[PDB]
Parts: C-alpha cells; structure tokens; sequence
RNA sequence: GUAAAGCGCACGCAGGCGGUUUGUUAAGUCAGAUGUGAAAUCCCCGGGCUCAACCUGGGAACUGCAUCUGAUACUGGCAAGCUUGAGUCUCGUAGAGGGGGGUAGAAUUCCAGGUGUAGCGGUGAAAUGCGUAGAGAUCUGGAGGAAUACCGGUGGCGAAGGCGGCCCCCUGGACGAAGACUGACGCUCAGGUGCGAAAGCGUGGGGAGCAAACAGGAUUAGAUACCCUGGUAGUCCACGCCGUAAACGAUGUCGACUUGGAGGUUGUGCCCUUGAGGCGUGGCUUCCGGAGCUAACGCGUUAAGUCGACCGCCUGGGGAGUAC
C-alpha cells in the first residue's frame, strides 16, 4: 500500500489464495521479494519474478496441493504503530513447528527455525501457516 | 479561477527554467495570486461560503508547499517569501 | 472435425463465472465450449464409466427435460440400466427406504393386467387403477429394477436434474454430468461441458454412454 | 447497520503513521561480554528432623538498568536521487454548488367598475360564515406577495445541512485526455477554527397563500382534539444570535486486494463513423446477487468480505442525557 507495502503483499497473496487466482501481482520492494523468495524454499510458493528495471513489479505464483490451496494461513504481527522485536529465545513457532515465521536478521530475512539454528533474534515479520 | 495570460505568465517569473508548471516556486506563487484576487471577491458576498472553502484549500494547501521548501533548501523559501511579500 | 461439431455453444450471456476455463470465446452474443478442454472430458468420463461398467454396478441417466425424456430410454432402458426421464421424486437416492415402497405398488399393479386378475372389480375401478401406472410406470418404471442405491450417477444437464445431483453427493454416489455455460459444474466431480441443450448434442454422447457401458463388462 | 456504541460536516496545529533506490550512520533492534539486580520467598536437583509441615547446599531465575565490542535485514537520522502517491500547467465536459442583481409567465387574495340575481361556501351530514347595503358566477383595469407546472428521472451538484423558472455579474469543486512540470511536498487528526434543516431570539422591513395561539360552528358520554369558518406570531428580506434533528446509509476518513448480471448519468479513443447506432477505456450512481462475513435480517468490488493507518465511541435496565 502507500503506508504499509509489506502488509500488501501477504493480502495480495491471500486474496488471491481464496479466489483460487493463479499468480498475484503488485510493485516489488527489497523487503518484498525477499519474503517471497523465503515462502519459495518453503514450498508454500511454485516461483516468483520481476519486471522493470525503473518499475519493479513482482509476480507471485499462488499453491495448492489438493481440493484446496496450501497457503491456508497467512498473517502479520510486526506492524506500524506495533512493531514487534523478539530475541533468540522468544521467537515464535507457527503451528507447533508446522507453520513458518519470516523474521528479519542481521543476516537478513529468515524463518523461526532459520534464525534460531543461527542463535540470533530479529523483527517478527509475518506468520505462514 | 484565474486567467492564462496571467497563470502561464506567473509560471515564467518563478520557473528556475522554461514551462516548469511543477516547481514548488511557481505552483506556489501561483497560488497566492488567485488568493489575493478572491480577498476582494469575498470583501463582497461574504455569505458566499462554498468559495471559501476552496480559497482555504488553496491557503493551507499553499501552506503545505512552503513547509516544504524549509525542508528541502532553507534558501529558496526566504528567497522566495520575499518575491511575494507573504509572511505579513 | 469428427461428431463433437455439433455442440460448439449455448446458453447467452446469462453464463456462469464459475464455467470459464472451459470456454472456447464468447461470440455472436452466446460464447463457445472450448472443445480442446472437452476432448479429455470427453473420454476421461467415459473411461470410468467403461471402467465401473466391468464392476456390474449401475448407471441412473437423469433427463427430466422433455427433448431428452423420450429420446434417453434407448440409451438407458434398452442398454438396460437405470434412467428418469420425468419429475424426480423427493428421495429417489436418499429416502430410497420409504420410496421403494412405491414401486412395490407398481410392479403388483403391472402382474394385474398380467393375467386374468385384470377382469377384476368393475370396469370402472379398472380405470382408476390403471392411472397409477401411468405416472408410477413413468415416475418409477424406468428405476424399479434398482434393487438399491446405484454406484454413478451420469445426469444430462447439470441445471435441470438439480435436486437429482444433490442427493447423490450426499449419499457417495459420483456423478457424470455435462453441463453447460449456465451451469452449476460444482455439484459434478465429473464434468462435461457440452450443450445442455440441443437435440442432437444429447442424443450422440447419451448414445456414445451406453456405448462404453455396454460392453464396460467386457 | 438494527443489540450499548461513527462526533451533524469540514479544515487543520500538536501527536501517530509513511512510496521506491543507493550510500552512510548505528539510535531503536539483535549477538557476545562486564557490572548490578541483597538475603529470604518461587522453581529444579539433593540433603536433616522416624514422615510431613519445617530446616537446608548448589543452581535456576530475578523477564530490568547501565557499559563495552560487534551485526546492519527491518525502523529511525543524514546525503543524493527516482516516479507510480500527492500536486501544478494546458484544453475540454456536465452540473438545482455558492453569493449578488435583474426579469417572465401561470395562479391566489385584495381594490375599483360592468353584466347579472338568490344563492354561495362547507361537511358524512350540518352549522358558524358570506349574500337583496347585491354575494357567488362572469368580464375589464389595478395593487401585492410567495413559489416557479410541464421538462423531472430509479437524474444531477454539494463535506454536511442542502440546492429547481429565464438572464447577467463574482466565485468553488468534480471529471476526462494527449500530454508537459514538481518530486513523497502524503494519510489521519485530541484540542482549535469554521460551516449547521426547521422551530426559536433581537433590530428594522414586508406580509398573497398557509398557519402554533386564540374565537366561533360541529362531533362526542365528555372533545381544552381530529372536521368546518376565521385567524396572530411565524413562514419572506436584511443583518446579528441559537447550535439541535430519526442532522440516517441509524454504516468515520484514507489506501490496496477479491466471481458476476442488468441499468442510469457524464468524458474520451476507436469502427464501411454509412445508423438509432457497434467495440472498448475513465468518473459518479441504481437494482439483483457468488465466495465470504452475519445472531438473524441481511451486506456483498459504492462490502457489513480480506487487510493496513489514524481518529471518535460502547461496557445491564430504570433513575438520567437528569441533578450539581
Ligand atoms: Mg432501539
Ligand atoms: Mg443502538
Ligand atoms: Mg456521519
Ligand atoms: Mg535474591
Ligand atoms: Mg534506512
Ligand atoms: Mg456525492
Ligand atoms: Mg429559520
Ligand atoms: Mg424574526
Ligand atoms: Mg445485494
């Protein structure tokens, strides 16, 4: 959006999720795509690109293993106004350890496991279940 | 509103170029133009309500513009705040 | 350019947003079935039905619609099967229980004119008696020899042969049906986008049923 | 939304929040470490009173504050940018948007005069009332005030309240399109400022129709009413005040997503533009309705669906939006 583009990006994802969409479209950021390549690894995304080299715009490919879609679950915690900073022993774990939880390091962007099998804590940023 | 002899006229005293319509310095001056024009039109009528509303638009909207000049070259505000003897 | 150029399109604009991946392009004011998304339907149906036929189990092929009604028993009654051509009871597939009773009433009231016990009561009476055949003969005639719930259930329009449709995915019986444009194709788990409609669309594919069916049993 | 709850509506200071890129910083943040966080409680493991309560060793914890060494993804600061947000310019378009001043035609009432004559008016009936001092009806001339049939629409414009005859003058906003320009200049907004139907208030005007009060007639058991005959404030104007309404979509503003169908209104591109016309592409707006949401009714791309930023508000009924 115009005040919180990160938000947009996981609605975008699960509106299209509901409407059983293919792929998802919006502009491309750093942080964004640096998300979206973390849901690739975790199998919750087919695969994701870009166009523009002046106006990015990312392309998300939407997933879904029978009946319905598999990206089931997908919210933020880490927002303006509430922003939310965990250590090393207090990061999150989505669904018992099913669901993941993108949290940005000082290495960069990671998971709950990610960051932990590192011994490090960052910005909370979304829960994937 | 105001007329283009005098609108496309303003836009060349402003300009730091030719047709920048854009620039802060111009839009700006611009603006206090019909402002100054309307104080007339509103010392008559007075009732005329729905006039002003859009003459504050254009006031704070004017406003809006020169805190931005602070915030971007502290000169070119005081140099221009000047040229169009605002402040009062 | 083989017998599938027959039922290119039906049913206007009225659509269904649903139905859409398997439209060929709407033009000249009704859209087309893309016939490319119909070859595998087209068989991809039929191989189950050929498959489940080997299984001796049993085909219910609905067809309320009167263009359909008449010309559905050739490719049902005579393939020897199952079918209802007419107004679909209430729980011919789940209340089956308390509706087999009907049938009963039928099959005793054939046996009458079977015989002599045809001559019986007055001639009148005769009558009156004879009238329940019309509609049970009609309503049940073509389904009596279901001796209980089938195992498909292959319905013509999916729109019409509504409520048919339903009782199935309640009771597990799968269903075959070929849809159309303003159909409803989320009731069939195994869908057909064809003319609902069209005289000869419904004749060759019902025939073309049958046709697997029949020697489905080897 | 209807249960208690969206401020009547705007603008906007403080405050909260902030599109995209690179460098930089290292404040937030994260990592390590050093202090300190009294002991005792609590907790874990283990000891002693025959057990337990109790007593007790060590650890764990004390989620905090500070300091130091780092890490630089994200937030923040600084520098230089970028253009899709927002805005400017150009040229068009529609409009009952506003303020001022004109002006026209229909009708009412009244004044005068002509014709003409015993009724008119009113109700369910009636009666009050008006009529032989000549009404009513009719026709001619005149005075005056208020509102603008038809077009008028499921229509349009406005932040809201609201805004309809025609003409001129001053003026605001909305939208489209080729474009050109500025370069995050934005969103929200307690307090604050301003706008607010009608009724009402002050001064001074005006006053046709209508009509609280009031007065007759009728109804009725009664009728301080509904009905009838009258009628004052008021309704109208100026200027100032009052700020409320079921000020209602009973639904805060801004932005991004999410099947469809039929229609309305206005801009633009295009098509033998040969046409009423046909195909798109924007704005605003009706009705139906899917997923979903919902306690249900129902809402349903103009959401009451999926989300994000800021603000207002609710916490059982009565007492009470009352007392102080
Ligand atoms: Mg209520
Ligand atoms: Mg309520
Ligand atoms: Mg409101
Ligand atoms: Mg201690
Ligand atoms: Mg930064
Ligand atoms: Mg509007
Ligand atoms: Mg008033
Ligand atoms: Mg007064
Ligand atoms: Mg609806």
């Amino acid at each position: 959006s115009m005040q919180d583009p990160i938000a947009d990006m996981l609605t975008r994802i699960r509106n299209g999720q509901a409407a059983n969409k293919a792929a998802v479209t919006m502009p491309s950021s750093k942080l964004k795509v640096a998300i979206a390549n973390v849901l690739k690894e975790e199998g919750f995304i087919e695969d994701f690109k870009v166009e523009g080299d002046t106006k990015p715009e990312l392309e998300l490919t939407l997933k879904y293993f029978q009946g319905k879609a598999v990206v089931e679950s997908i919210q933020r915690v880490s927002r303006p106004g509430l922003r939310i900073y965990k250590r090393k022993d207090e990061l999150p774990k989505v669904m018992a350890g099913l669901g993941i939880a993108v949290v940005s390091t000082s290495k960069g962007v990671m998971t709950d496991r990610a960051a932990r099998q590192a011994g490090l804590g960052g910005e909370i940023i979304c829960y994937v279940a | 509103s105001l007329s283009t002899e005098a609108t496309a006229k303003i836009v060349s005293e402003f300009g730091r170029d030719a047709n920048d319509t854009g620039s802060t310095e111009v839009q700006v001056a611009l603006l206090t133009a019909q402002i100054n024009h309307l104080q007339g039109h509103f010392a008559e009528h007075k009732k005329d309500h729905h006039s002003r509303r859009g003459l504050l638009r254009m006031v704070s909207q004017r406003r809006k513009l020169l805190d931005y000049l602070k915030r971007k070259d502290v000169a070119r505000y005081t140099r221009l705040i000047e040229r169009l003897g605002l402040r009062r | 350019m083989l017998k599938a150029g027959v039922h290119f399109g039906h049913q206007t604009r009225y659509w269904n947003p649903k139905m859409k991946p398997f439209i060929f392009g709407a033009r000249n004011k009704v859209h087309i079935i893309n016939l490319e998304k119909t070859v595998p339907m087209f068989n991809e149906a039929l191989a189950e039905l050929n498959k489940i036929a080997s299984r001796k189990g049993k085909i219910l092929f609905v067809g309320t619609k009167r263009a359909a009604s008449e010309a559905v028993k050739d490719a049902a009654l005579s393939c020897d099967q199952f079918f209802v051509n007419h107004r679909w009871l209430g729980g011919m597939l789940t209340n089956w229980k308390t509706v087999r009773q009907s049938i009963k009433r039928l099959k005793d009231l054939e046996t009458q004119s079977q015989d002599g016990t045809f001559d019986k009561l007055t001639k009148k009476e005769a009558l009156m008696r004879t009238r329940e055949l019309e509609k049970l003969e009609n309503s049940l005639g073509g389904i009596k020899d279901m001796g209980g719930l089938p195992d498909a259930l292959f319905v013509i329009d999916a729109d019409h042969e509504h409520i048919a449709i339903k009782e199935a995915n309640n009771l597990g019986i799968p269903v075959f049906a070929i849809v159309d444009t303003n159909s409803d194709p989320d009731g069939v788990d195994f869908v057909i986008p064809g003319n609902d409609d069209a005289i000869r669309a419904v004749t060759l594919y019902l025939g073309a049923v049958a046709a697997t069916v029949r020697e489905g049993r080897s």
